């Protein structure tokens, strides 16, 4: 099998730019390679085919480009629908292998995280369960850090994260974290944290809240 | 009648490379007149017969012409763990051309082609190939229909079902008034013969250099068959167009399959669905019925009349001999929408081993009194076997019996003067339609000018 | 117009067997190869394999050998993908692919098809909310969906009413049920002196809960 | 009394020879005043006329060679007959018509030549096993017909050029089995391989040395070898004195002129010899196919039989290029060609079976009718053909020669020959239009107009010129 | 078959 090792994972870049894509093979395809677009919650648009061509349909500020085992694909002059996940795959080999994939985002200025806390509620508590909910909205780049302090001493067994796409109107992520504990060991210990480390505070973010106390 | 065979033009290329085995003329998009030239065993880059073509400027002396340059480097592509391979050598481009709009489709019917897949291989056969230009702009394009992947053992193991691999695609070529490319593919179906069908605008906005292997979705081919009749029929030797049913919005079909059953031979009308309308059986079996097909209307009815060329017939003679001449029939199409019947007219050779039928070229009106004439070659006929074209005026019942004009050959023994026709264009605008007579044998072509009826 | 148009969403059992269909709009199936593709968020895009509808030949990937059933009918026009004895691995999205022009391209792509693989039963999500902590400038709430299956979930603020200044967060998979949570942020007048809904929809158990935020 | 010589009232002795066979000239100088020089002869005797001055031409048939015909066709090589009379005189004045006999004999034991053309394609695979004893087998049953019998052998298969021909992997052009588990002979279009001998088992081993090639398409180019094994006279051996007996075998269609356009070969055939001292048809790629009028005129030029010798399967194919190409025989080969010996000696029996006549270089003037003696002493008007003749039968034909008015040449020769046969009977035609005395004539004679005349057969004539 | 093999 042959590997496609596509560089770079992701770019933060603004409209008009000109961005260019790299996608590296095991071994030479001979301009066998093609490129694929799948808009953010879509399916695939295919870009090029047989390392230079066109597909029907596609603007002429696409292009392919490169021989032998080094191939690139550049965008002149960003557009706002560019944004999305872009692939290469090759095809002078069987079976047909794919690149690791480039996602595109939009730059804008850093922006610290806004947490919360919030306690578990009155309807889980009664129901034997038990769940911390740490928000961290709005923040700038992708990359932060998310630490559960019970009692000051580090938690990391029953946490779930999820983060969310970059937001259209303001070019922001968001994150959620969810420390779940039964009735019964959370009401073992008093004190409950979540820090948030980011690259816009050398010191963390801390939020905390007292069992009982209120 | 009015053909002028005082002054000639002559166009002429390199020695040995058949210039004027094919011809046609061309109109650029400011209407100028030009005659394209295929040669077809014109040296190529590696000094290797390859073929070329040539683009003929309207000039009353003539002279040399520049050529048409196509790609004639032999194509590697090594995808999907196969490598395809095209063979240009002694591929004969040029063997066939014709032109349509402002673009010219020339092709190489014995061009190879195979595919090679770790230890087996597809077979290197000739499926043919056509090269497209527009030489205004320089566009360029390919289509080879008859390419295949797959590998010989699979065909074996299939008792050899659609075998497109000896198509020899581009054999003979004609294009439709709406631009449909058609191309004879006498090898196509081990040898039983095909058609394949594209648009041209289509053709050109598929193709890129380097591919090989192209989806033409517009494509049409005819069908195979288990019938013996069609074996070793050659269906698609010559092709031609026209309307034969009345409605005007479909193109009709003329197939050529000097072969058919047994080598009877066999003429046959289709729709562009390719569904068979007429089959006009030959005569004599090794006569070659259906060698060359032509149409247009000769009795100035309205309805395209059909001529079918049959090179090899033998005529019978005083004491049971029979005497190879060559021979012509004429079909003149029925009003409405009945069959054609019996020949209208038969036009046999006169000179021994001369293949009068060989070619039959539509000239128009020539003398202008109102119906469309026809020429007639006999390559090695005439008094002397150095080839001869004769003249057959139309009238309202048909084609005069008796020729209106006959051409004597200008050139040497062998030129095969004759062998390919042209004319209804008026490439001087004088007003009569013109007649280009290609002789491969003497690498040259000669233009003779229609005058005003002394 | 050439159209890929695929099954619908499957969800199925592990161990038994699904066959996803490619019906072809626009064209005959029979044209070009036809190409399924896998794909996972972790692991990216797989190649599965192809297949002539016009002969029925086909070529896989070793890997998916045995797995993957690749096979076409030209009277329906639709080429089909069958998965056997699925396992949480076969999880992913599943495309069919067909090429515009060169024979070994991968141009043309259908919607794709979603493919879910587990044991567990329709389960009614918990709804619980979120207020905070016994004061600043601006205030945030929350809504908690946990356990339930299958997806998805549409949560909503006052019925629609309250829509910018919301997060949604996607879905998360504990053991078998999926976890959803939600926030929204408002001037510290507007809260608590107006009331705030988080309405829940669950189709699957014909669910649509709501509960109010209440202070602490 | 008055008949039709003295009622056109002719001018001088040539002009009463031209009114009627019948009518003659008296150049009498003692010839009464109303005394027509131009009646019949009875009547110029009865009118006291000179018998020295008559002119009466007759019209003769004078035999010049009557060699008897031969009971054998053996010894000498070769002065045997079997046309009889071989030369006549013919005198014929106009209008006149004058018959002739002519006999003609199936000469037995005629010496005979056997060229055996052997489609050795792929498909001919297990055909090569079944005739490895033939010429052995083939010279007793032939010695039982024939004293003189010489054979030779000669393989084709097609041209050797793609599509033709397997060009692919580079092992399948040396071995064009390559892709199955066999070995074959790399393709050829046609070789000579045994030259007419009579020594027949110069055939048998030659023939256990032979084997198979293979090629694509059905149709084989064995039209090709039939033209090279007729034109290459020196290299077959065909004998100036011996029937020709060309035997093709194959098992399937064959190409024609104008097929070779298939493989980029476009220039016709030149029916000319093309074998070297390799035995291999060296035109066979640069050349194409011949036509089958093309082939009827060699075959008919080197007085060669064609026998077809095919399957079952394209017996009817055969069947139908053998009434285009006359003088042709078709048998029925089965399908490992067991049945052959007895498939050439049937086709022999047909071959000598018939004595059809053929006529050359015959005068415009002239025109020939024929009376058949075929059968048992049966005459057959309007006929120059038999039919049903065994080897030893003779027939005879009655002939006139009926000339129309008087020809400038008065010395003409034609041939009556059978066809395939060699000897033949040569006539030898006399116009006697003038009158003997027409020499001894006087120019500007004194008897005439003092020098306006000439005197010729007692008659005044304008002299030239008036 | 059909084409240089026997039937
Ligand atoms: C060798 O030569 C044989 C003698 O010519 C020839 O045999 C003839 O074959 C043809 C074609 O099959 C036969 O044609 C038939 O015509 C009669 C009517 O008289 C019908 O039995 C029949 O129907 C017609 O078919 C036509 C299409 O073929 C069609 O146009 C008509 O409308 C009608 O349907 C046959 O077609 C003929 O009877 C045969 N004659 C004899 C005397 O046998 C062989 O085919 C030929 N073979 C080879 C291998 O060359
Ligand atoms: C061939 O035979 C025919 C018929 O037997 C002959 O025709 C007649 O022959 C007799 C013979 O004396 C003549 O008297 C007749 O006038 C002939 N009648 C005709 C010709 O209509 C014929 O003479 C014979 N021909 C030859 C060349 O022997
Ligand atoms: C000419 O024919 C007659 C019959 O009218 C025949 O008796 C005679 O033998 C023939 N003459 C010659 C020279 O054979
Ligand atoms: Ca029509
Ligand atoms: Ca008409
Ligand atoms: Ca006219
Ligand atoms: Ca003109
Ligand atoms: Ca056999
Ligand atoms: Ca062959
Ligand atoms: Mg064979």
């Amino acid at each position: 099998d042959i590997l496609m090792t596509q560089s770079p994972s992701s770019m933060s870049v603004s409209l008009g730019d000109t961005v260019s894509i790299t996608c590296h093979a095991s071994q030479g395809i001979s301009s066998n390679i093609g490129w694929l677009q799948q808009k953010p919650g879509k399916s695939f648009m295919g870009l090029i085919y047989y390392g230079t061509n066109l597909v029907d349909g596609v603007p002429s500020r696409f292009s392919g480009s490169g021989s032998g085992a080094d191939y690139s694909l550049t965008i002149s002059s960003l557009d706002s629908e560019d944004f999305a996940d872009y692939y290469c795959v090759q095809y002078a080999q069987l079976p047909y292998t794919f690149g690791g994939g480039t996602k595109l985002e939009i730059k804008r200025a850093d922006a610290a995280p806004t947490v919360s806390i919030f306690p578990p509620s009155s309807e889980q508590l009664t129901s034997g369960g038990a769940s911390v909910v740490c928000f961290l909205n709005n923040f700038y780049p992708k990359d932060i850090n998310v630490k559960w302090k019970i009692d000051g001493s580090e938690r990391q067994n029953g946490v779930l994260n999820s983060w969310t796409d970059q937001d259209s109107k303001d070019s922001t992520y968001s994150m959620s974290s969810t420390l779940t504990l039964t009735k019964d060991e959370y009401e073992r210990h008093n004190s409950y944290t979540c820090e948030a480390t980011h690259k816009t505070s050398t010191s963390p973010i801390v939020k905390s809240f007292n069992r009982n106390e209120c | 009648l009015n053909l002028d065979p005082v002054q000639l033009t002559f166009y002429a290329g390199p020695n040995g490379s058949q210039f004027g085995f094919s011809l046609d003329f061309h109109k650029d998009s400011h209407g100028r007149v030009a005659i394209v030239v295929g040669a077809p065993r014109t040296l190529g880059p590696s000094q290797e017969e390859t073929g070329g073509v040539f683009l003929c400027p309207w000039r009353a002396e003539g002279g040399q012409c520049p050529s048409l340059l196509f790609d004639l480097r032999d194509e590697t592509r090594n995808v999907g763990s196969q490598t395809l391979q095209t063979f240009k050598a002694r591929q004969g481009l040029g063997a066939s051309v014709v032109s349509w709009s402002d673009v010219i489709v020339a092709c190489a019917p014995w061009q190879h082609w195979n595919v090679l897949e770790k230890t087996e291989e597809a077979e290197k056969t000739p499926v043919g190939s056509c090269f497209l230009a527009q030489p205004e702009s320089g566009r360029r394009a390919e289509y080879s229909p008859c390419r295949g992947n797959t590998l010989s053992r699979i065909y074996v193991e299939n008792d050899f079902s659609w075998d497109k691999r000896y198509c020899e695609a581009g054999f003979s070529s004609v294009v439709t008034q709406a631009g449909e490319l058609v191309l004879g593919a006498p090898g196509g179906y081990y040898f039983l013969g095909l058609l394949a069908q594209a648009p041209v605008a289509d053709i050109f906005s598929s193709y890129r250099p380097g591919i090989l292997l192209w989806h033409v979705s517009s494509q049409s081919l005819s069908f195979d068959s288990s019938n013996p009749e069609y074996f070793d029929g050659y269906w698609g030797y010559s092709v031609a167009v026209g309307e034969f049913d009345g409605d005007l919005n479909t193109t009709e079909y003329v197939v050529g399959a000097p072969t058919w059953s047994w080598t009877l031979g066999a003429v046959e009308i289709l729709d562009s669905y390719y569904q068979r309308l007429h089959r006009l059986r030959g005569e004599q079996m090794a006569s070659y019925f259906g060698h060359s097909v032509a149409v247009t209307d000769v009795n100035g009815d309205g309805r395209h009349d059909l001529l079918v060329g049959a090179p090899l017939y033998m005529e019978s003679r005083a004491d049971r001999k029979l005497a190879e001449v060559g021979r012509v029939y004429l079909f003149l199409q029925p009003r409405g929408p009945h069959a054609l019947g019996a020949p209208s007219l038969l036009l046999t050779g006169t000179q021994l081993y001369g293949r009068f039928g060989s070619a039959i070229a539509p000239l128009g009106d020539l003398d202008r009194d109102g119906y469309n004439d026809i020429a007639v070659a006999a390559p090695y006929g005439g008094p002397s076997g150095r080839g001869q074209v004769l003249v057959f005026l139309g009238q309202s019942e048909g084609l005069r019996s008796r020729p209106s004009q006959v051409l004597d050959s200008p050139f040497p023994t062998g030129s095969a003067f004759g062998f390919s026709l042209r004319g209804a264009v008026d490439i001087d605008d004088n007003g009569y339609p013109d007649l280009i007579v290609g002789a491969y044998g003497a690498n040259q072509v000669a233009v003779y000018r229609a005058q005003p009826v002394v | 117009e050439v159209q890929l148009q695929q099954s619908g969403a499957e969800l199925v059992k592990p161990g038994a067997s699904v066959k996803l269909s490619c019906t072809a709009s626009g064209f005959n199936i029979k044209d070009t190869y036809v190409h399924w593709v896998k794909q996972r968020p972790e692991q990216g895009l797989e190649w599965i394999g192809r297949i002539d509808p016009a002969n029925g030949y086909t070529k896989y990937d070793p890997k998916f050998q045995g797995k993957a059933t690749i096979t076409a009918d030209t009277s329906s026009n639709t080429a089909y993908l069958q998965l056997s004895s699925l396992t949480s691995e076969d999880t992913a999205v599943y495309y069919c692919v067909r090429p515009l022009y060169d024979y070994y391209a991968m141009d043309y792509w259908g919607q794709g098809t979603s493919v879910t693989v587990s044991s567990a039963k329709t389960t009614a999500p918990s709804v619980y909310p979120l207020a905070p902590v016994c004061t600043g400038s601006s205030v945030t709430l929350g809504c908690l969906v946990k356990g339930y299956f299958p997806e998805p979930v549409t949560l909503t603020w006052n019925s629609g009413s309250l829509s910018s200044g919301v997060h949604t967060f996607p879905a998360v998979l504990q053991s078998d049920l999926y976890t959803l949570s939600s926030s929204v942020t408002v001037t510290s007048s507007t809260w608590p002196s107006q009331s705030i809904t988080c309405n829940v929809a669950h189709p699957a158990s014909s669910t649509k809960v709501d509960k109010k935020i209440e202070p602490r | 009394g008055p008949n039709i010589c003295t009622t056109r009232g002719v001018s001088s002795c040539q002009q009463c020879l031209a009114v009627s066979p019948m009518c003659a000239w008296c150049s009498d100088e003692a010839l009464p005043l109303g005394s027509p020089r131009c009646d019949l002869k009875e009547n110029l005797l009865k009118d006291n006329c000179a018998p020295e001055s008559i002119e009466f031409p007759v019209s003769e048939a004078r035999v010049l060679e009557d060699r008897p015909l031969s009971d054998k066709g053996s010894g000498d090589s070769s002065q045997v007959t079997q046309v009889s009379p071989q030369r006549i005189a013919l005198r014929l004045r106009p209008d006149d018509s004058k018959n002739f006999s002519i006999q003609v004999r199936q000469v037995e034991d005629y010496p005979v030549d056997i060229y055996y053309l052997m489609d050795l394609s792929y498909s001919m695979k297990d055909d090569l096993w079944s005739i490895q004893n033939l010429g052995t087998k083939l010279a007793t049953q032939m010695r039982k017909l024939t004293s003189n019998l010489r054979i030779g052998f000669g393989a084709f298969v097609d041209k050797p050029v793609s599509p033709y021909m397997y060009i692919s992997p580079p092992e399948a052009l040396e071995n064009p089995c390559y892709d199955m588990k066999t070995t074959c002979l790399p393709m050829f279009g046609y070789k000579h391989v045994l030259t007419l001998t009579d020594q027949v088992t110069r055939f048998n081993e030659e023939v256990k040395k032979q084997s198979v090639s293979r090629n694509r398409d059905a149709p084989e180019g064995g039209f090709d070898a039939i033209m090279q094994a007729t034109v290459c006279d020196e290299k077959i051996g065909w004998r100036n004195d011996a029937s020709h007996l060309l035997v093709f075998t194959t098992d399937a269609k064959t190409h024609i002129a104008l097929d070779g356009r298939l493989a980029g070969i476009v220039q016709p055939n030149d029916g000319q010899c093309h074998v070297g001292s390799d035995n291999h048809y060296s035109a066979s790629t640069t050349m194409d196919y011949p036509s089958l009028g093309l082939m009827t005129e060699k075959l008919s030029q080197k007085n060669i039989n064609l026998i077809f010798a095919v399957t079952e399967n394209v017996v009817n194919l055969y069947q139908n290029y053998s009434e285009l190409i006359p003088g042709t025989t078709v048998g029925v080969l089965s399908m490992d060609s067991s049945n052959v010996l007895q498939l050439i000696v049937d086709a022999y029996g047909k071959i000598r079976s018939k004595v059809e006549l053929e006529v050359r270089d015959l005068p415009e003037e002239l025109s020939l009718s024929f009376n058949a003696t075929c059968l048992n002493n049966e005459v057959i008007p309007g006929l120059k053909s038999c039919m049903g003749l065994k080897i030893g039968d003779t027939v005879s034909f009655s002939i006139e020669a009926k000339v129309r008015g008087c020809p400038q040449e008065k010395e003409k020769s034609f041939t009556i020959k059978p066809v395939g046969f060699k000897d033949s009977l040569i006539v030898q035609v006399t116009f006697d239009c003038d009158c003997a005395c027409q020499a001894q004539a006087e120019p500007n004679s004194h008897r005439c107009n003092n020098g306006n005349g000439t005197f010729e057969c007692g008659v005044c004539r304008c002299g030239p010129g008036w | 078959x059909r084409g240089d093999w026997p039937c």
